[PDB]
């Protein structure tokens, strides 16, 4: 047999260390296309070790990820099943479903709108995307692909899969907080349709796990340097609907995040505005608003 | 041919009749394969070039600040094996010294021998947070595998970890941060990198780093195993000017073990008894297999090396990392 | 009172953000401050916690993310490889392999003790 | 009356008592660490890893010795 | 802090030194709370004083 | 005069003479000046009589 075909046998056996030693070999010719195709099968069968090795030999995730390849990764019933079906039904009906209905990138985008809640108005519902989607139904290659893989493994419940795409990516703190909001709200919809409590507790464990992976991420950032840590917290994220780590965290309800020291100092420095007095506050601010002469004796930041 | 290449694959002057052409392949390597992706910038340099141009390149054209240490990794050229814990304590001590001094690691570069232990040492020090350490390699051009892949001006060329088990060409180590490729015009022949590496290590030690607490830039060499040429390069550094101290890392055999068995029993250099010296030549000519006709000459080199014992620091495993020995030799060879 | 303070720190964010994003004069006087805001975007139109950041600055922030993701997973590993359950784990396998390997050595050394008396007689 | 100014010699006695308490305190602390469960597990772990290396070395040496003794029997 | 412990061991009148260091650290704690800086600083000085105590 | 000993013999006999002084409460007459046998028993009490 040819080693692409023998790889798909290894994918089944789930014997990844035999696959990385013999299937992967010096001079072993991989016909162009089969390597990416085996990557797609590895995602949908939840072979997180196999995607770790197939990016180790290099699949160049930017180049693999395409609008239709990711779309097939959204419609594959193969692998661990999900709750997305139900979640799309909510969204289709609220805007206005046959079982053969093949879901869409824009269609899950409006779902993301429903559970993340408030704003989080994703790129999939930005008008620029709806015209590329209209035109097609490295332009079609998603810019920071690892984000799109995170939202997927969060919606289709795939945990050891998801934690992999978290470490390998960027916008790290943001990705954790978004994962926390997306898991918690899916956990709400689990109990809202009051289905099996197995999915409701599992998503709520997961909302806690992807939850803590934010707070010690911030905690040890504070140990690195105080300044750049705050620069992270207030960093404007275009990919996460032009908002901040504080805004996502309060939308997710992650008190520990808005209670760790670094965020609190930021908040206290906003209650100062562009003045620096503190000390006996409360009384000194009242004396300033009643005596416009008396503000001339209070210090100001440079 | 004499250059080792194919008879139709064409296109020093002694028997190779070379002509001195301008350089053409320099740029950046995208390391696909071998786990993490690492960018490593490479320049082909002729073996008879001036060292100050490479210094100007490495300072300004490479954005590399001058280090406080030059840990060289001269070792066995063929592939060998070690104890697992010995390789672990070796790698941990090497990366710890590399962070504490901000050193440049002058590893050989082709993935065979002690270079493979240095690349495994960088696997322990993930270095995904501080890879500034210029793990600058000095390997010859004619020996690297897929020479056609690395042709290209300022081009980020793909370089897979494809290493054919029967090919004479050796792939480079994928986890080095930089590369210097010594081109003498031939293919598949050693010795094209040695003298250039000697003059650049002397030219780095020529520079007085801004501190110069002891003096200059302090260079310390590490030896693990090696041929009789490791005893010879030990004779090079151990009686050099200014005499450069060397940790002869033990527990490994070949040259370093014979040097250690000399150094533990040498006293004032030539003050070794005949008794163990006989068993020495037995192991020098039987265990390391180097014929006795030159093992008498290995007596005279070993005892001339113990004439300056002090700089040759031993290390043993059994906590107690090699960075103790590296910093100890760093404080010995500083004046 | 088990939680307390944490809920308070949460209520701070809603507080600090809302009182920031208000006009300057108090309720009876906000009228004047609206007409100040209106006149501001009728002369600039007709005729806080978001630092718009620069590229070179997101370059060092993403790098700061990429040196803050790895050191953590190192701590996660060491914690596990120093926690008193996994330390007792790795003792017991290593002692197990020390059982068989010393089993080999004592049994084989008995052949060598036989060889001592064998060489004594045959030499 | 809870401020008994001391004669300097008796004050030196008080100091030397206090110094003894300092030393025994820190010694007890060292006993409390070197006889807490955690550190004992740590030291046993590291030392067993050393023992496992060195027993592997003895086994390889044994192989070389056994082959050598068989060769000596061949020359006998 | 660690320098203070090394000074605490080596020396004399350590009961006095200990309790005085306790008071000075708790005092710096409420003063730094009275300036409401990093509460890690106030908590740090407070844990400091609890330790010397 | 000053001499030196093997470390195992120095540790076993050095631990022995101090844990005689633990139990018997003896007085230990020495030369007093740190050279040779007095230097060895000074390190002997600094071996385990400083931890008991």
């Amino acid at each position: 047999a040819s080693a692409p075909d023998q790889l798909s046998l290894a994918l089944a056996w789930n014997r990844v260390d035999i696959a990385r030693s013999q299937i992967f070999i010096y001079g072993q010719q991989w016909p162009v296309g089969s390597l990416e195709q085996a990557m797609l099968d590895a995602l949908v069968l939840d072979r997180v070790d196999f995607v770790k090795l197939l990016i180790e030999n290099g699949v160049s995730m930017h180049r693999f990820l395409t609008i239709s390849r990711l779309e097939e990764l959204y419609n594959t019933r193969h692998g661990p099943s999900n709750t997305l079906y139900h979640l799309v039904r909510d969204v289709k009906k609220r805007e206005y479903l046959p079982p053969d209905y093949r879901i869409s990138l824009i269609d899950i985008g409006l779902v993301i709108e429903y559970l993340m809640g408030g704003a989080y108005r994703c790129n999939y519902t930005r008008k620029r995307f709806r015209t590329l989607y209209h035109n097609l139904f490295e332009i079609n290659h998603f810019p920071f692909p690892f984000h799109e893989l995170m939202v997927w493994a969060v919606l289709m419940k795939r945990q050891k899969m998801a934690l992999f795409f978290w470490q390998h990516g960027e916008e790290a703190m943001a990705k954790a907080l978004v994962a926390c909001k997306l898991c918690k709200a899916m956990a709400h919809e689990a109990s809202e349709n009051d289905m099996v409590d197995d999915i409701s507790q599992e998503l709520n464990h997961n909302s806690r796990d992807f939850g803590q992976l934010a707070v010690e991420l911030l905690d040890q950032s504070y140990k690195q340097d105080e300044q750049l840590a705050m620069k992270l917290l207030t960093y404007e994220l275009k990919n996460w609907s032009n908002a901040t780590c504080l805004q996502l965290a309060v939308a997710a309800k992650h008190r520990d995040f808005i209670a760790h020291t670094c965020s609190q100092m930021l908040l206290t420095d906003m209650w100062m505005g562009r003045l620096r007095m503190r000390k006996n506050s409360g009384l000194k601010v009242i004396l300033g608003i009643l005596l416009p002469p008396s503000i001339l004796s209070l210090e100001f930041k440079n | 041919c004499c250059c080792g290449r194919l008879i139709g694959q064409h296109v020093w002057s002694i028997s190779k009749h070379t002509q001195l052409s301008p350089t053409d392949a320099f740029g950046t390597i995208e390391f696909q394969g071998g786990g993490h992706s690492n960018k490593a910038m490479y320049v082909r340099v002729s073996f008879d070039t001036k060292p100050d141009l490479l210094l100007h390149l490495m300072t300004k054209e490479w954005q590399l600040e001058l280090p406080k240490l030059l840990i060289s990794v001269h070792g066995g050229l063929q592939n060998f094996e070690l104890q697992p814990k010995l390789k672990q304590v070796f790698g941990k001590g090497l990366i710890k010294a590399a962070m504490t001094t901000g050193a440049w690691i002058f590893t050989g570069g082709v993935n065979t021998g002690v270079i493979r232990h240095v690349g495994d040492a960088l696997k322990d020090h993930a270095s995904k947070s501080r890879g500034k350490i210029c793990t600058i390699g000095i390997a010859p051009w004619g020996i690297v595998e897929n020479q056609e892949d690395l042709i290209g001006r300022d081009v980020v060329r793909p370089y897979q970890t494809m290493s054919n088990p029967m090919s004479k060409l050796t792939v480079l180590n994928s986890m080095h941060s930089h590369f210097i490729l010594a081109d003498n015009g031939t293919t598949g022949k050693y010795g094209a990198e040695v003298k250039l590496r000697r003059q650049l290590e002397k030219h780095i030690s020529l520079q007085k780093i801004n501190t110069r607490i002891g003096q200059g830039v302090p260079v310390v060499a590490l030896i693990v195993e090696g041929g009789p040429n490791v005893i010879s390069i030990v004779l090079e550094y151990l009686r050099d000017t200014p005499p450069v101290p060397v940790v002869v890392c033990d527990g490994s055999g070949r040259a370093s073990d014979i040097l250690a068995f000399g150094h533990k029993y040498s006293e004032e250099g030539g003050l070794i008894n005949e008794s163990l010296r006989d068993q020495l030549l037995v192991t020098i000519q039987k265990t390391f297999t180097y014929t006795r006709t030159q093992a008498q000459h290995l007596f005279i080199i070993l005892m001339e090396c113990m004439k300056k014992k002090e700089l040759i620091t031993v290390f043993r495993m059994g906590h107690q990392d090699i960075d103790l020995a590296i910093l100890t030799a760093l404080l010995k060879g500083a004046n | 009172k088990s939680i307390s303070n944490q809920v308070w720190k949460f209520q701070r964010y809603q507080l600090i953000m809302t009182f920031h994003e208000r006009p300057v004069l108090p309720p009876p006087l906000i009228i004047f401050s609206h007409m100040t805001m209106i006149f501001q975007h009728l002369c600039c139109r007709w005729r806080g916690l978001k630092l718009f950041i620069t590229d070179d600055e997101l370059k060092k922030v993403h790098d700061f993310e990429e040196q803050c993701i790895e050191e953590y997973f190192r701590e996660k590993d060491d914690r596990f490889n120093s926690s008193n359950d996994e330390r007792i784990r790795v003792t017991s396998e290593r002692v197990e392999n020390m059982s068989m390997r010393l089993e080999e050595v004592n049994e084989r050394e008995h052949s060598m003790k036989a060889s001592l008396q064998t060489v004594d007689i045959r030499l």
